[PDB]
């Protein structure tokens, strides 16, 4: 195939340009995002029961739905929580690779069969079923700078005028509104109600009767009478539209004739559907949108379009309405693209330099400058053909492939330059001879490298999804690289290189270059003299090799392992939790203090604080909240002390002095959709007839016993909420029956007053919205207010609540947890300093086994991935070893010579382990993929060394030692040229600080050290490897030459 | 300061940390937003030893919450016989009425505690006291069908 | 596919305007476009124009005074003039619907409104005329 | 049945429309509510969208909103169909 | 229309480039392809 293209260099050019055309084309049209789909597919069922408590929610909604969640494919596990805000969420998580749309449809189909069994109050609120494992594209905040709007006013403008054209924008999928649209709020007065002998029941019945829409037929309706001349719609009643029309609802015409209007027993105002969440952006009221990327959508194009359509609404905004952006992944993505491209373009420059240093002509420096981008561009087209996107893992997989694509260009050009120099051949005839020396090895290298990187793509779960991104990216670029090395670069070698006179090594050049050529000629002679020397006593260095292996083992077992480096993402989180029973106003002062902190003591760094009063990450309640801190640009936070990690420590320290609360700040994980990474995730399950009380017991048992192994577990604790005091009120069935007061009149009076009641729909400015009746706040705060509510008996007397009810104080859960259909409490925690999480789990399992009978357990989340994926790495890489050996056995036509190549593996591994242990980094996915790329490059060096030596003995008849020193002499310059450019090219990554430098440091350090020792050691060790192997497996006359 | 660290230490059943906090001069009679004292917590949850360490340290044995219930109410309602005894031996009002007029006899008679009823009766529990609905401990028993209590 | 020829335009109410302010701006756009017959031709609506409809109002005070319930009123008016799906019967083995509706002659003209009576809680028949008024107004027979 | 365009739009059309989010490859949505008590809501997707996937996501979303429609509308049966297919034939039936 | 007018120029600019490149491969020349591509308007005017 080369020869065909040495003879047709424009054909080879045309194929390269077409490959470049497809690649640059694919770049323009490919989806871009921070990360691909890594978290396993999850579907979330959300339902709302207004005024209900955690127990009522769980036992009329949660359990009903859960018992119908069978017959669903690829389900991994199911978990749910029901809390005192009347909110239930049921998340179903499926195996990696499950079609998310198939999963959601089977969930929805099953959830549906159960809808007729839910209470009408839950059905009327709308049970949602959504894909919830997608990450956030951006967070939009909405404020009014004129100070003329409460958060409910903002929330209603967002819903009515903003939220839907946002769900329509290019590429967006799933948008969450902070707050609700307007609800017609009927704020009832109990004193005025009793004084007119009315109850909430009569209010609700009046709204349901006077706020109605009536189908009334037609004058001239069909079928009409003969000779009818008029046909017109009959309009009878229409939904009310304003506080005033609701105000004049005729509740009752009194005895004297006076009218009881609705405004005579209630305040009436447009309000929120719900008041459990206070949202503040820099201490001001706010609403907003949480926006997610649709699967396989371009994040760059979706955010840019979103910011353009809000810009198409801003003229029509009310005065002072301001759009703000506390979160947006787009800049961190663009910085990543810029850094990877910069790493690529400057790695090309370093190759042009090292090319000109060793070959000394601007003509041979052009060839790798052409081939490498051709492969880089073309890799994008291969990624499009297989459905991949431009993301962090694929882009870094391309920089981890730079050393391999560069070597393909060097080895081809350097060999033509050497054959021309050592033999005076013209470029065309030398290119033909050089390709005959390496084309069989290049093909064989493609198979060996395939066997190194392809097994990665078959790990399971979220981590297998990560490795597969590197695996496919690197194999694709590698396969393309070889194709280019067989098509374009030989055509370019024959047509662009000028002839070199035979024996001319440039030792007679002037100045710096002539000094360079003489010194490298000396150094090569010393190298072969050395390698001559080492080859005389090989048993000494077979022992040195054994020491390097045992040391690599010791360094590997001693190095801690992690998931993905933490990145300064320009944002972070701080969480607030008050004791039980704490109110909304108490948490607000804390958040106002956490707010006030950031915009003063961190004035230079923090750009904004988005505080939420009502939900935290342990659950929902009045005693919880969080504040989202959006930093300033990384450019304006120079130095260690201005990074998210440092800003989060100074935060948490100064929130130690806060007394009424308990406040931490923390950074986001690299993959936020996954969370976790660190520690374990444990579930304690009630499997017999135990209760929430016997379960919290065995939990505290397990928590206390774990706290007595601080050598093993640290920070074990619950994920959920502790029992809080609740007001148990009992209805006396005997008295209410005696006073003629019906139970149904009692329960809807209590519920609608203290919990609120969705009644029906009105129409606000043309948009249908809800109508809520609920007591005015002042008459529904304390237990003494219970007495001020009256219910009508069948005879007509007002009977106070005190006349048929008693009450006490008791304890109850404000957030109940279920796992796989049974009661549960989630217990987080991690492994102690210098301990494995795999063994931290084994203790958690042992502790849980001594718990009371009927209490079981299970692992979930990140931990569930481990328990079913530890057996994988050994087998997968045992398959890699076997195929690599078999491929080398095919390339060399020998069962033994492959061993001379495979022994180079630890030579680079120890360098990565040393550079990682030095820098205090972790075995992470970037480090492991860099291990493979390092191992692959060293194997490529050994393969070509061994192939040159074996061909010298085979085709030219030389003996072991002459061929070994000869091959290793020709291979010294290419091996050094590549490593010099690669080690220099990975330089900005190892020292990187700032955004993205977490991943950059990770791919840089291990590759750097691995590159250094691989080249230092293998140049001396694989000549030993070939000789010792060729001596043990031999039969006759191989140390001596032959014809 | 420590009146709060004691309620949670008494709700958790942490003996030494209660004993350490009594040594730190923590108020035996501290109460939360619903009027529950460390004795209220220890009686509700069933911690005998902390009922003994608090009472030995001068804990109000007849403390009532914002609805009128006492540690004997909780201990008699929920079956802690030994704590019903230890409360009663330390001067617990055996006939105390909450804001609904419910006595520890009413509570223990509802759920079917036969032992705690007898221990209350020995310590002079009014068999005929009434709640706000006129009901006595006997009326409760015939309602529940508990032939033993009747 | 239909179409092929010409354009297809949508005029949208994006603030708190109404069907009336929208039909207005439409006629504005339609008239201005008709003043560029060098450019646009045959610009027009795709939908229907407002038609006269019979708005009938229930007096909540009188119906309350005569003891006649609103629910009795609305299902009497709707089922008579609009018709009401009630339940299912079985026609030759096949389940089908049951509809109640006034005979045509008693539900054609506004004067027929008076000939319908509703029972009060006491038992007296109260005619529709005793608790209702009505006017003529314009409304859309097809909203887009 | 018996409802007017305004009653149809404001008890049926708007209720369904507000639940038409979270649907993939949607190009635009349009509807008309008329005085015959009839409402039609058409959702048009990008070329190449799997029609069966589109209909299922529509039906799944339309469903969550069924408990909020009037009983008279539910009892008449809310249909969800692929409507961009062309006509194969039209059969007429008469009695001579 | 509003989202598909930019298409025909780019799409047929890609067609021109690949046609030239293919002819460049067939003839092994960067210039001789031009002798073939100039026939394009000869038939187009007849259709017009």
């Amino acid at each position: 195939m080369p020869n065909f293209f040495i003879d047709r260099p424009i054909f080879a050019w045309v194929i390269a340009i077409i490959i470049m055309l497809a690649g640059g084309l694919a770049i323009l049209k490919l989806p871009v995002a921070q990360y691909p789909t890594i978290a396993p597919p999850a579907v979330t069922i959300s339902a709302s029961y207004p005024g209900a408590d955690a127990k009522t929610v769980q036992d009329t909604v949660t359990q009903v739905i859960e018992q119908n969640m069978n017959g669903i494919d690829n389900l991994m596990y199911m978990s749910s929580n029901s809390d005192s805000t009347g909110t239930v969420q049921i998340t179903l998580t499926f195996e990696s690779g499950t079609d998310a749309d198939i999963a959601q449809v089977q969930v929805q189909n099953k959830l549906q069969l159960a809808m007729p069994l839910l209470p009408q109050e839950v059905q009327q609120q709308g049970v949602s079923v959504e894909k919830s494992s997608s990450s956030f594209l951006m967070v939009v905040g909405v404020i009014n700078t004129d100070g003329t709007m409460t958060q409910e006013d903002i929330s209603d403008y967002v819903a009515a005028n903003m939220k839907d054209a946002i769900s329509r924008t290019s590429g967006v999928g799933d948008v969450q509104l902070f707050g609700s649209q307007y609800a017609m709020r009927i704020w009832m007065n109990p004193n005025e109600l009793n004084k007119f002998q009315l109850t909430p029941v009569d209010v609700i019945t009046a709204i349901k009767a006077q706020n109605a829409q009536v189908a009334a037929g037609q004058l001239g309706g069909t079928p009409p009478v003969k000779g009818q001349q008029l046909n017109a719609s009959i309009i009878a009643q229409t939904r009310l539209t304003s506080t005033e029309e609701f105000g004049k609802i005729l509740l009752k015409v009194n005895q004297d004739g006076s009218r009881v209007l609705l405004r005579d027993v209630a305040k009436i105002e447009l309000g929120g559907e719900n008041y459990d969440i206070i949202a503040e952006f820099n201490g001001q009221p706010a609403s907003g949108l949480g926006i997610k990327l649709a699967t396989g959508a371009n994040a760059l194009d979706t955010a840019a379009a979103i910011r353009a359509e809000l810009a198409k609404m801003e003229p029509f905004f009310p005065s002072g309405l301001k759009i703000v952006y506390p979160y947006d992944t787009t800049p961190f993505v663009k910085i990543s693209i810029h850094e990877v491209v910069k790493t690529l373009v400057e790695a090309i420059i370093l190759v042009f330099l090292v090319m000109y240093l060793f070959l000394q002509n601007f003509r041979a420096t052009l060839i790798p400058t052409i081939a490498v981008p051709v492969v880089l561009l073309g890799t994008f087209a291969v990624l499009a053909a297989f459905g991949f996107s431009i993301n962090t893992l694929t882009m870094f997989g391309m920089v981890l492939a730079i050393g391999l694509l560069v070597d393909d260009a060097i080895v081809v050009v350097e060999n033509v330059e050497r054959v021309m120099a050592e033999e005076g051949l013209p470029p065309k005839e030398a290119t033909r001879k050089s390709m005959g020396q390496i084309q069989g090895a290049l093909v064989g290298i493609a198979m060996v490298l395939s066997a190194v990187f392809v097994p990665m793509a078959f790990f399971g779960g979220s981590t297998g999804a990560i490795y597969r991104q590197f695996s496919i990216t690197i194999v694709s670029a590698m396969a393309l690289s070889v194709l280019v090395a067989l098509i374009l670069t030989p055509a370019l070698c024959a047509t662009m290189l000028k002839p070199i006179a035979k024996g001319d090594h440039g030792e007679g050049k002037k100045g710096f270059f002539g000094w360079f050529n003489r010194m490298f000629e000396k150094s090569t002679h010393h190298y072969t003299d050395s390698v001559g020397g080492i080859l005389r006593s090989t048993g000494r260095y077979l022992v040195l090799y054994l020491i390097i292996v045992v040391g690599m083992a010791y360094l590997f077992v001693r190095l801690p392992s992690s998931f993905l480096p933490d990145e300064d993402q320009g944002v972070f989180m701080t969480m607030v939790q008050l004791p039980a029973g704490a109110t909304q106003e108490r948490t607000q002062k804390v958040l106002n203090e956490v707010t006030h902190y950031y915009l003063t003591k961190e004035k230079n760094n923090v750009e904004s604080v988005f505080a939420w009063n009502g939900f935290g990450f342990a659950g929902r309640g009045q005693n919880t909240g969080i504040a989202f801190v959006s930093l300033k640009d990384w450019a304006d936070r120079p130095g260690e002390e201005n990074k998210v990690e440092a800003i989060t420590m100074r935060a948490t320290r100064a929130f130690s002095q806060i007394k009424d609360a308990m406040v931490f700040a923390f950074n986001l994980p690299a993959i936020v959709e996954l969370g976790t990474a660190t520690g374990f995730d444990f579930e304690l399950i009630d499997q017999a007839g135990l209760g929430h009380e016997k379960l919290t017991q065995a939990r505290n048992q397990l928590l206390a016993e774990a706290a007595k192994h601080p050598d093993m577990l640290t920070s074990v604790r619950p994920n959920g909420l502790e029992d809080t005091p609740q007001f148990k009120i009992d209805i006396d069935q005997e008295k209410a029956q005696a006073l003629g007061v019906s139970i149904n009149d009692i329960n809807t009076t209590l519920g609608a007053a203290w919990g609120g009641s969705y009644v029906n729909d009105f129409i606000d400015r043309g948009r249908v919205k809800k109508v809520y009746v609920m007591s005015e706040a002042k008459y529904r705060m304390l237990p003494d207010d219970i007495g001020d509510w009256y219910v009508r008996a069948a005879d007509g007397q007002m009977v106070p609540f005190s006349a048929f009810s008693s009450s006490r104080w008791e304890y109850g859960s404000p957030r109940l947890e279920r796992y796989n259909g049974l009661p549960s409490m989630e217990i987080l925690g991690q492994a102690a300093p210098g301990k494995s999480t795999g063994e931290a789990m084994e203790l958690m399992e042992q502790l849980a086994s001594k718990l009371p009978t009927g209490v079981g357990y299970d692992w979930t989340g990140m931990s569930y991935q481990e328990r079913l994926s530890g057996n994988q790495a050994p087998s997968l890489y045992a398959i890699s070893l076997i195929v690599v050996f078999l491929c080398l056995a095919a390339l060399y036509e020998s069962w033994s010579i492959p061993f001379s190549v495979m022994l180079v593996v630890p030579l680079g591994v120890i360098g990565a382990l040393l550079a990682a242990t030095f820098r205090g980094l972790t075995n992470d996915v970037y480090f492991q993929v860099g291990l493979l790329t390092t191992i692959g490059l060293s194997a490529k060096n050994a393969i070509l060394i061994v192939e040159f030596a074996k061909d010298l003995m085979d085709k030219e008849g030389k003996g072991l030692i002459e061929a070994t020193l000869d091959a290793v002499r020709m291979r010294l310059r290419p091996i050094l040229m590549t490593s010099l450019a690669f080690i220099l090219g990975v330089m900005p990554l190892v020292i990187s600080t700032g955004a993205g430098s977490g991943a950059q440091n990770a791919v840089g350090t291990g590759v750097m050290g691995g590159m250094v020792t691989a080249t230092v050691l293998a140049i001396f060790f694989v000549p030993v490897f070939f000789v010792v192997v060729r001596r043990r497996f031999s039969r006759k006359n191989e140390d001596i030459e032959h014809s | 300061d420590l009146g709060k660290k004691l309620l949670e230490a008494a709700r958790a059943g942490r003996d030494d940390e209660v004993r350490i906090l009594m040594a730190n001069g923590a108020d035996v009679n501290a109460a939360d937003v619903v009027g529950w004292t460390p004795l209220h917590l220890a009686a509700y949850w069933g911690h005998l030893e902390i009922v003994e360490v608090l009472l030995k340290n001068g804990a109000d044995v007849n403390a009532y919450d914002t609805l009128g219930s006492t540690p004997l109410h909780l201990a008699a309602h929920f079956g802690h016989l030994e704590i019903v005894e230890v409360l009663l031996k330390n001067g617990a009002d055996v006939n105390a009425k909450d804001d609904n007029g419910i006595t520890p006899l009413h509570l223990a008679a509802n759920r079917g505690h036969l032992e705690i009823v007898e221990v209350l009766l020995k310590y002079g529990a009014d068999v005929n006291a009434q709640d706000k609905f006129g009901k006595t401990a006997f009326d409760i028993s015939i309602n529940n069908g508990n032939e033993d209590l009747a």
